[PDB]
């Protein structure tokens, strides 16, 4: 009874800085996956981005090429899309990672490129004509993008807590809501 | 909590006041649980290893690589298997033959330690050259069947691994098995077979008194040949044989000596099973336990180790071999009881009788009564065990030229008794005539004896006072251990 | 000859050639008849509520002319049927509902009654119904409490001394163990003085409590002590001694008798001086007057002119106060006899050592004593003195301990009140100081009449008082308070208190436990269990090893070979064959009257006191056929002295043989050849068995096994039947013959056994039906059966074929072979069940409902669950499986413009619903056999458990309308019967019912007035059928309730099968156990001369070291049956005639020793002898008694009629190089069984688990990653080792603190296997600690 946890290996945002501290890394770069990882809000995506851990450390040795390389080699380590940075770039790296033999895997990855706007008005029409995709055949790409595991990181990260404090209770005891 | 009592809100316990906050509580206490805890890293195994001589132990397959996982996937990716520890972690949830040859590969070069439940002597740990098992309890070579001290019943054993180098170098250098061969506490040595290997041992140089070909005269190549078909027995005697000994009678060296002894089959055959050095008489003999115990510490005393452990289970292997080669059975025929106590007991009954007539002409006090019929059954019961034991020693006809060969009979008690594996007389006297005395209720002894046999049943008072006997016997084995652990205790914390 | 129907098709050969005279009784009775007691309506109020309401039914007003009665109390009826409370799990039990009384008198009017509201009947909560079986249903679960033993109430004179003296002086102690109030002891201390303790306190003053109690100081020496009338008269110093007075000690001098010295000075008593002393009238002779000087004044005297203290009480007479009181006092004193000798005065040294001598200075000695502080004022001891003891209302005890009361003072008169009498004390102690002087025996607990027993009846009926005081103290407040009032009674009848007090005696109890009928034998045993441990008897574990012994008083009182083997040895007595009860507390064995050479077939049921006076002959004693004795010369124990006795000298014969051992002994067989360790082993070890898939009766049989079924409550009985018409595989309709069909009930009655029940034990319960279809069944014939139930006889094991012999070493002695074949035989599969309940658990956030909308939740995983979240009933599910899926309410956010781009993407899930699904355990996987949903009131879902209800509310309407169907059938029969010969034929009738023409006119008067009748009884039974099934259907629909947590539950169980493995543990009857080893294949078991393969190989040296002559035995029998039922079957595969079969059917079972008569062709019908045959198509079966087995040259010539070997050994053909083994050995069929420690049980394995709260360490009360941790014993041991490197692994890798784990699985990932000494991590937090660092004096070198 020092200390209390959660659930771990399952560890949370602290198992995605285990997995950094259970792979080969320098003092830099586990140092860096530390930023990122702990940069982390509730959605599981990097809470803070490479340039605010830089001016937070203000360190020149730490330099956006090293910190981006420490934050991709922890991209997809537990789980897939952790430190998302803005999870898009994230949903390329769960479609590469899975396996390319999936069905229409081209269309879904051209439309997660940089037709995320025709997809956010749901402009199916719109999509079919900028993409020239082949009319209800990227359906199938489509709804594998929707599950695509969004919060891969709030999977474990939108552990968000709730916070209530009524001033009263209204009870309603047997009508007349009794406060 | 020198003064006042400041208590938790609601709680009479007082609060973990910072009067007694300094103190854990549990500080000493929670030490001496560190002192003797784990977690995880469990084993636990029950089976026995007919095959799988001393330098082996069996692990099953099962909890097997439930272990090596990280070793698994290290090889994996060292065999390239495991381009990815997930992958490695899918494949392994899969179970291919790589997996299982991985983890043969990387066992066969990585022993074990296994160990018994309760602790008691440094032999209660082992290590021992694991071999994957399709079984679900660990089978334990049955040489060190004692030095777990444990009878083949229910119990989980422990699994250790030696994660340092310098682990794998103490286990296989000192925890070995093949290192541990004499009872280090006395210096006896502690490799000794206690099951029916001896038994084997015994019945291999022995004859009846003389069987088929009993006057065949050898050489040696192929007695068995002859005995795993036809043409002699191990129960013969008196078979000729040229036997050839080498002695290391010069400084480091044999030499080579040729005899023509008379035997039978079995003793001739495990001459040659034996090692060197000894002179073929040292075999030549009944073959007792003790015996064999005798010879085992003849050769650890002139050979060495690594030929001692070859002969250990040679041995072990050819006990077995001939225990299933003669079966031996055993009956209630087996055991045959004299009738002569029928009288005697009877004769001795009349004593009593005067005592009590003593004691009812008021010559024979209590004391003075009592004392006489104690020392008339006690003269009874010596007389009886006589009786018993001459209708179970060597009584017995055998066919022979002179029509009377009293020799070893093959009634299972006293043949049992005569190798010494388990039980002797002591049991079997009650076994077919009585018991004894066998009067305790808690120190006192009672009056009437127990005349009756397992042979032949009890009266409703010899069993209705026995049992309280056997439960006194478990109840002070259970108030004992703990006393003479705290004593051990006392004395290492002294040590 | 007995026709026993039932039995009919399985005849048992005997072998018990004592004639039984008493049959076994129900066994469970003696529970049940506790139970009827305390729930018997008895006229009288001596048991059960009738004496327990009337105890505190009176509640009055603090003069408040009120007044509380009960007029009669009513058991509410159980709500539903025990089956319905199983399943629902609920607590089944019955209400109550006592007619009250409450008056209210008006004031200045003596007794003058003003109102009555006797007119309420006040239930205080609900009484747990007892099952038929015994059983309970508490809170559904199936528990049922251990039987009570302690001391009876009374005073017991102990010794208490010994080496507990520590100074060589024998005690004497007496204790008072009353059955109610405080305790008492009255020690001998070493000083000879009386030291008297109240519940366990410092001891008192002897004197002090006898001042208390208004007794004065001379009273109690004159009680105490014996006074000389010493007439003295003028200086005489002469004393009145009579020599059969006082004699005994040598004459000094001054010794007279009637004149001539018959004793002279210095010299020593002689019973002739004495005897002259005696005859010679002895007057007042002259004495020296230096034994006035040793003499001690008994009368606190007074000088004649004074009133003067001079020579008080107690005091020692002086010589010159002799003469200040001859002169003064008077001539004669009263003096005492202290004949040290004989007697001493032990109360005197006392009553000087006494420091208070009023009586309000000793009773505020006891209150000092009970209450160190608050002082008393002469009224708080007095009160408290009288309420400690002599309060009727405060200590109660029994009158039962007033009984042993009075027989301990050698009261005649037993009947006394259970408040205390200072008559009674002055007995005691003057039996205590008599017994000091010596006046007979100590006493012994371990003595059966030194302990009385309690049953369930008579806790219940204590804890009803218990609960029933307090309320009843509330209720006289109530009515004191306020009393003005004519409301009901029920201003304090609170019948929560009641239930809640009932609930945990019941429920949270010692004796109480989850019951095991892991065997229906170990079923009936754990039921009829009695032990010392709990409230009362033994305290702990601990403070006895004399407790544990074979007490002489339980010869035929307790079980002698069955008791637990571990810790609790001694603790645990089971009832023999016919043990009866006695009166108040105790037990009585039947044994047969022995008068005048014959043995009078009746028997009396007798106690231990009573048992230590008649001579009660053996059992195994042979008698003459007019009960006349054959040896004049028997061994028979009339005090526990059993010798040779005359035909004169024996009272009373034995029971029988069984009568000695409980049941659970009564079928291990042929057990007198073996001995007593192994004999409690085994009859542990039959205990924990579970049936098997198979059931088949093992060959050998000791005949307790049929009736042990039939009081196991286990199989299904026929109650007053005698035809069996239609028979489902679950449902039994059997037609009541009209003599055994009553009137008013059709005669059929309709049964529903249970099919797989996951059993408490976690097994499988099945019945397994008998009875096919139309048949002469016999009231009272057995119907299902139930586990290991085999031709309605016990079977937990199966007799299969095997030898003892050693071979290859494969087996060790405690390890067993089994041939391929018999596995593959099907035999020992076991079917073992499984459970996995949820609950709705609904939270503010949300409600966890079940629908399989399982977030994040794979196609497969929702392909197995069902719509409503469960799953459909009837395949099987692998690994971890989810079975409900739940949904946990999860909290809302904002717009979230990065969420609501997710939902305008994916959606549908918004982070609502997290998956709270109900989802199958690792390793566990297999068939499922059957789910359940409860679901409370406000919530009906009934999403799939509309069908579960559908499919109750079908089954309970196809049930109700058989009896509508059968009525209206003979309602129509009776019509058409009305109708006949009235011109209607029978085919228009059949044609259409019309009601049988509507009174056509078949007679026109009575015809349509009986058509009228029977037209309204039959709208009447139409009326009452439809209520019924509205009824039905409301109670099937009625619903559940859950607890406010929950608001639904859905439990489903899985039954998953499992047959033998490497690692299985078989059992033998004779006690020997083994180890499932190795299994080759079936070709290497050795072959017989007819090359018959042996399954099983036993250690002959095992068996050696067995040294049981039952396993042998059991080979042989084993080995005749087997012949004999393969000479039957050969003969029915020849198809031989059934007279010829019968021939040596009756050649065979009339074959052996006189046991039992009987003969086939004469009650056997052919077709009954046929299918006993067919039955008896595989073995021979044959019972035994326990002691009175077959003799072995009975087996021998078995043996050679079964053309078996006599000695039974025979050669052997070798399974592997097939040669002939010398030494020909004996085989047969030994039964074997299963132990439930199960192989797959105890593998488990674990190096990188889950962590529990406490330590970081692994834990947390689950069965995952589970791993012994090292052992203090064994830290030493490996220490020993020296291996420092090993162990600083051990305690820097084996354990807890996950820190160093990432440092460790990297260097074993790179293969460095490298560690850092560092510190104890937690030695490093030690110094975290160190008085917060207070201490770092740390010099780290």
């Amino acid at each position: 009874l020092p200390v209390y946890q959660g659930e771990t290996t399952q560890t949370l945002q602290d198992y995605l800085m285990w997995q950094v501290e259970l792979t080969p890394f320098t003092d830099t770069d586990r140092a860096i996956a530390t930023s990122i990882v702990d940069a982390v809000d509730d959605t599981g995506y990097l809470t803070i981005q490479i340039e605010d851990i830089v001016d937070s450390i203000g360190d020149d040795e730490i330099g956006l090429e090293e910190v981006e390389a420490v934050l991709k080699r922890i991209q997809r380590f537990d789980p897939v899309g952790v430190a998302a940075k803005d999870l898009r770039d994230c949903l390329l790296i769960q479609l590469s990672q899975f396996a390319k033999e999936t069905p229409w895997l081209e269309e879904a990855r051209l439309i997660i490129s940089d037709h995320l706007d025709l997809l956010a008005n749901h402009d199916f029409r719109t999509l079919m004509r900028v993409t020239r995709l082949k009319e209800e055949v990227l359906k199938e790409a489509v709804n594998l993008i929707q599950s695509l595991d969004p919060r891969p990181g709030q999977s474990i990260q939108t552990s968000e807590p709730e916070y209530v404090i009524p001033d009263v209770l209204v009870r309603k005891v047997s009508g007349r809501w009794t406060v | 909590g020198r003064r006042g009592r400041a208590i938790t809100g609601s709680n009479k316990r007082p609060l973990k006041s910072l009067a007694d906050m300094i103190k854990g509580k549990q500080g000493r206490f929670r030490q001496n649980l560190l002192g003797k805890r784990v977690d995880y890293s469990g084993r636990s195994v029950i089976t026995v290893g007919p095959y799988l001589r001393l330098h082996q132990c069996g692990l099953p397959k099962k909890m097997a690589l439930e272990l090596f996982k990280p070793f698994i996937y290290g090889k994996l990716e060292l065999r390239g298997l495991a381009t990815t520890i997930k992958a490695a972690k899918k494949m392994v949830e899969r179970e291919e033959a790589v997996v299982w040859d991985i983890l043969d590969e990387v066992i066969r070069e990585h022993p074990v330690l296994l160990n018994r439940a309760p602790t008691l002597h440094r032999l209660g740990i082992q290590a021992f050259e694991p071999v994957l098992i399709e079984g679900k309890a660990i089978q334990l070579h049955p040489l060190v069947c004692a030095a777990y001290n444990a009878d083949f019943d229910g119990d989980q054993m422990a699994v250790h691994v030696p994660l340092t180098l310098e682990a794998q170098l103490e286990a296989r250098a000192l925890m070995m098995s093949t290192n541990n061969i004499l009872s280090p506490a006395n210096g006896e040595p502690i490799i000794v077979p206690s099951q029916d290997v001896v038994l084997g041992l015994y019945y291999m140089t022995r004859d009846c008194v003389n069987a088929k070909g009993e006057g065949m005269v050898l050489t040696g190549p192929k007695e068995a040949e002859r005995l795993y078909r036809s043409g002699l027995a191990s129960l013969h005697a008196r078979v000729k044989v040229r036997i050839t000994e080498y002695e290391k009678d010069a400084n480091g060296e044999l030499v080579a000596k040729t005899s023509l002894k008379d035997t039978t089959v079995g003793r001739a055959i495990l001459w040659m099973i034996v090692p060197k050095g000894l002179p073929y008489s040292i075999v030549n003999q009944a073959l007792g336990k003790k015996a064999i115990s005798k010879m085992l510490n003849t050769c650890y005393r002139i050979l060495g180790l690594k030929p001692t452990v070859i002969f250990a289970d040679q041995i072990m292997y050819t006990g077995f071999a001939y225990a299933a080669r003669s079966g031996a059975s055993v009956g209630i025929d087996d055991m045959v009881i004299p009738e002569k106590k029928h009288e005697i007991i009877s004769e001795a009954e009349a004593e009593v009788a005067e005592i009590q007539e003593q004691f009812q002409s008021g010559l024979v006090t209590a004391g003075e009564r009592y004392n006489k019929v104690i020392d008339i059954w006690a003269a009874a019961n010596d007389r009886v065990s006589k009786a018993m034991m001459d209708n179970l020693q060597t009584e017995t006809v055998i066919n022979r030229d002179g029509q009377e060969e009293k020799q070893v009979s093959f009634n299972s008690i006293y043949m049992m008794a005569d190798s010494g594996a388990r039980g002797s007389a002591a049991q079997i006297r009650q076994l077919a005539g009585m018991r004894g005395l066998m009067a305790k209720p808690d120190g006192s002894i009672i009056e009437t004896p127990i005349t009756a046999n397992f042979r032949e049943g009890l009266n409703v008072l010899q069993y209705f006072i026995s049992t309280h006997g056997a439960r006194k016997g478990l109840a002070d084995t259970a108030l004992k251990t703990a006393n003479s652990g705290y004593l051990t205790r006392r004395l290492v914390d002294v040590a | 000859m007995v026709y026993s129907y039932t039995e009919k098709k399985r005849i048992r050969k005997d072998f018990g050639k004592r004639p039984q005279v008493l049959d076994v009784p129900y066994l469970l009775s003696i529970q049940l008849d506790s139970f009827q007691k305390f729930i018997e309506q008895d006229p009288e109020g001596q048991y059960g509520l009738e004496a327990a309401f009337r105890s505190v039914f009176p509640i009055q007003s603090y003069s408040g002319n009120s007044e509380l009665q009960y007029v009669s109390y009513r058991l509410g009826e159980p709500v539903f049927d025990v089956q319905e409370c199983q399943i629902r799990g609920v607590t089944y039990s019955a209400p109550l509902r006592v007619k009250l009384r409450l008056v209210i008198y008006e004031r200045e009017a003596p007794e003058g009654t003003v109102k009555d509201i006797k007119e309420q009947e006040v239930y205080m909560g609900e009484i747990p119904l007892m099952t038929d079986n015994g059983t309970f249903v508490i809170n559904g679960t199936e528990r049922v409490i251990v039987s009570q033993l302690h001391r009876s109430p009374g005073v017991f004179f102990d010794s208490d001394k010994g080496k507990t003296h520590s100074s060589g002086k024998v005690l004497y102690n007496a204790r008072i163990i009353p059955y109610r109030g405080s305790w008492l002891d009255f020690e001998f201390d070493p000083k000879d003085n009386l030291f008297v303790r109240i519940d366990r306190r410092r001891k008192l003053p002897a004197t002090i409590i006898l001042r208390a109690l208004n007794y004065t100081t001379e009273q109690i020496l004159d009680l105490f002590f014996e006074k000389v009338i010493f007439e003295i008269r003028d200086n005489k110093l002469q004393m009145e001694l009579v020599p059969e007075r006082l004699r005994g000690e040598t004459a000094s001098f001054d010794i007279e008798a009637n004149g001539k010295v018959y004793v002279e000075k210095g010299r020593r008593i002689t019973a002739r001086h004495i005897r002259q002393l005696e005859k010679d009238d002895v007057k007042l002779i002259e004495v020296p007057v230096e034994y006035i000087a040793g003499k001690v004044v008994a009368k606190d005297y007074i000088d004649e002119s004074t009133g003067e203290l001079i020579c008080a009480a107690n005091m020692e007479l002086s010589l010159d106060l002799l003469a200040k009181l001859s002169q003064s006092g008077h001539k004669r004193i009263e003096t005492l006899f202290t004949n040290d000798l004989d007697h001493g005065p032990y109360i005197s040294e006392t009553l000087r050592v006494d420091p208070t001598n009023d009586r309000l200075s000793a009773l505020v000695e006891i209150y000092r004593m009970m209450r160190p502080g608050e002082p008393p004022t002469r009224e708080a001891a007095e009160s408290l003195f009288e309420n400690l003891f002599f309060s009727e209302d405060r200590y109660d005890l029994s009158a039962v301990g007033r009984m042993k009361f009075n027989r301990s003072l050698l009261r005649e008169e037993i009947e006394g009140s259970g408040i205390l009498s200072k008559d009674d004390i002055i007995d005691v102690m003057k039996k205590l100081i008599d017994i000091r002087n010596g006046k007979g025996e100590v006493d012994d607990i371990d003595h059966l009449g030194n302990r009385r027993i309690r049953s369930v009846g008579e806790m219940a009926e204590n804890q009803f008082r218990v609960g029933l005081v307090r309320v009843e103290r509330a209720v006289k407040e109530r009515l004191s308070l306020g009393d003005l009032d004519t409301l009901m009674p029920q201003d304090m009848i609170n019948a929560k208190p009641i239930s809640a007090a009932v609930k945990e005696f019941f429920g949270s109890s010692q004796l109480s436990q989850f019951m095991d009928q892991n065997n229906p034998l170990s079923e009936i045993t754990h039921k009829r269990r009695i032990s010392a441990l709990g409230p009362g008897g033994l305290t702990r574990e601990r403070a006895g090893f004399e407790v544990r012994d074979v007490h002489p008083t339980h010869y035929g009182r307790v079980c002698p070979i069955e008791t637990p083997e571990g810790p609790n040895i001694g603790l645990i007595n089971s009832l023999s064959v016919y043990a009866q009860t006695n009166e108040y507390g105790f037990l009585e064995t039947p044994y047969r009257k022995v008068t005048d050479g014959v043995v009078t077939d009746e028997i009396h049921y007798l106690s231990a006191i009573e048992e230590g006076n008649y001579v009660i002959a053996q059992a195994n004693s042979n008698l003459d056929e007019e009960g006349h004795f054959v040896e004049d010369l028997v061994t028979c124990r009339s005090k526990g002295e059993s010798s040779l006795f005359s035909r004169d000298q024996v009272d009373y014969m034995d029971v029988s043989t069984q009568q000695v051992v409980s049941v659970g002994a009564s079928l291990i067989p042929f057990l007198e050849h073996d001995d007593a360790n192994r004999a409690l082993m085994g009859a542990n070890m039959q205990r924990q068995a579970v049936p098997t898939l198979r059931a088949d009766k093992p060959l050998v049989g000791t005949g307790m096994e049929r009736a042990v079924a039939v009081d196991s409550g286990v199989t299904a009985v026929a109650k007053r039947g005698g035809v069996v018409q239609y028979v489902d595989a679950s449902r039994i309709v059997i037609k009541v013959n009209e003599d055994e069909m009553y009137p008013g009930e059709a005669g059929i009655d309709i049964y529903n056994l249970t099919k797989y029940t996951r059993s408490n034990q976690n097994t499988c319960i099945n019945q397994m039906p008998c009875v096919s279809l139309g048949e002469p069944v016999e009231r009272g014939d057995v119907l299902a059966d139930g586990p290991s139930t085999d031709l309605g006889e016990l079977a937990l094991g199966q007799n299969m074929r095997v030898a003892f012999m050693p071979w290859n070493g494969y087996n060790f002695e405690d390890s067993i072979l089994v041939s391929e074949r018999v596995v593959q035989e099907d035999r020992f599969t076991t079917i073992h069940i499984q459970e996995l309940a949820c609950v709705s658990r609904d939270t503010k956030l949300g409600p966890e409902e079940i629908t399989a909308d399982i977030p994040n939740v794979g196609e497969a995983a929702l392909s197995k669950l069902d719509e409503s979240g469960i799953v459909y009933i009837g395949a099987e599910v692998t690994g971890g499986d989810i079975l409900v899926g739940k949904v946990t309410p999860k909290g809302e956010t904002q717009l979230t413009p990065e969420e609501k781009l997710l939902r305008a993407i994916f959606g549908e899930k918004a982070s609502d619903v997290k998956d709270s699904s109900l989802r199958v355990p690792n390793g566990v996987s297999g068939t499922v056999i059957d789910v359940q949903v409860f679901t409370r009131d406000g919530v009906e879902k009934d999403k799939r458990a509309l069908e579960i209800e559908e499919m109750q509310l079908k089954q309970a309407k196809k049930d109700l309308s058989e009896e509508l169907q059968i009525l209206e059938a003979g309602l129509f029969s009776r019509i058409r019967a009305v109708l006949v010969a009235g011109g209607v034929e029978a085919e228009k009738l059949d044609k259409l019912p019309r009601d049988r023409w509507l009174e056509l006119g078949l007679t026109d008067e009575e015809k349509q007035n009986q058509l009228e009748q029977l037209a309204e009884q039959y709208d009447e039974l139409k009326h009452e059928f439809e209520k019924k099934l509205e009824a039905k259907r409301r109670k099937i629909t009625q619903g559940d309730d859950l607890a406010p947590g929950v608001l639904k539950i859905v439990k489903v169980y899985l039954a998953v099968k499992r047959r033998i493995q490497p690692g299985d543990k078989m059992a033998g009857r004779h006690g020997n156990k083994g180890v499932i080893s190795k299994i080759n294949p079936i070709e290497d078991m050795p072959y017989d001369e007819n090359g018959t393969p042996v399954d099983i190989v036993l250690n002959p040296l095992g068996v050696p070291s067995r040294m049981n002559i039952g396993q042998i035995l059991e080979t042989h029998l084993g080995m005749a049956a087997k012949g004999i039922g393969d000479k039957i079957n050969a003969m029915l595969k020849q198809q031989q005639e059934v007279a010829k079969l019968r021939e040596f059917i009756q050649r065979a079972y009339d074959l052996g020793a006189d046991v039992r008569q009987k003969v086939d062709l004469s009650t056997f019908s052919d077709e009954e002898v046929m299918r006993l045959a067919e039955n008896l198509r595989k073995g021979m079966p044959i019972a035994t008694p326990v002691f009175d087995g077959a003799k072995e040259a009975e087996i021998k010539e078995l043996l050679k009629l079964g053309d078996l070997p006599t000695s039974g050994q025979i050669r052997l053909y070798d399974g592997r190089t097939g040669e002939q083994f010398e030494r020909p050995v004996t085989v047969g069929y030994m039964y074997m069984l299963k132990l439930n420690h199960l192989v797959d049980d105890k593998m488990h394995a674990r190096s990188t688990g889950s962590y529990s709260l406490v330590t970081q360490q692994p834990l947390g009360g689950k069965a995952q990653f589970g791993g012994q941790r090292f052992g203090e014993m064994e830290v030493w041991a490996l220490e020993a080792y020296g291996a420092a490197y090993t162990l600083q692994e051990m305690l820097t890798v084996k354990s807890d603190d996950v820190n160093g784990r990432t440092k460790m699985y990297k260097n074993i990932v790179d293969g460095n296997h490298q560690m850092e000494p560092g510190m104890p991590e937690s030695f490093n937090v030690l110094l975290k600690e160190i008085r917060s660092l207070g201490i770092n004096i740390e010099l780290e070198d």
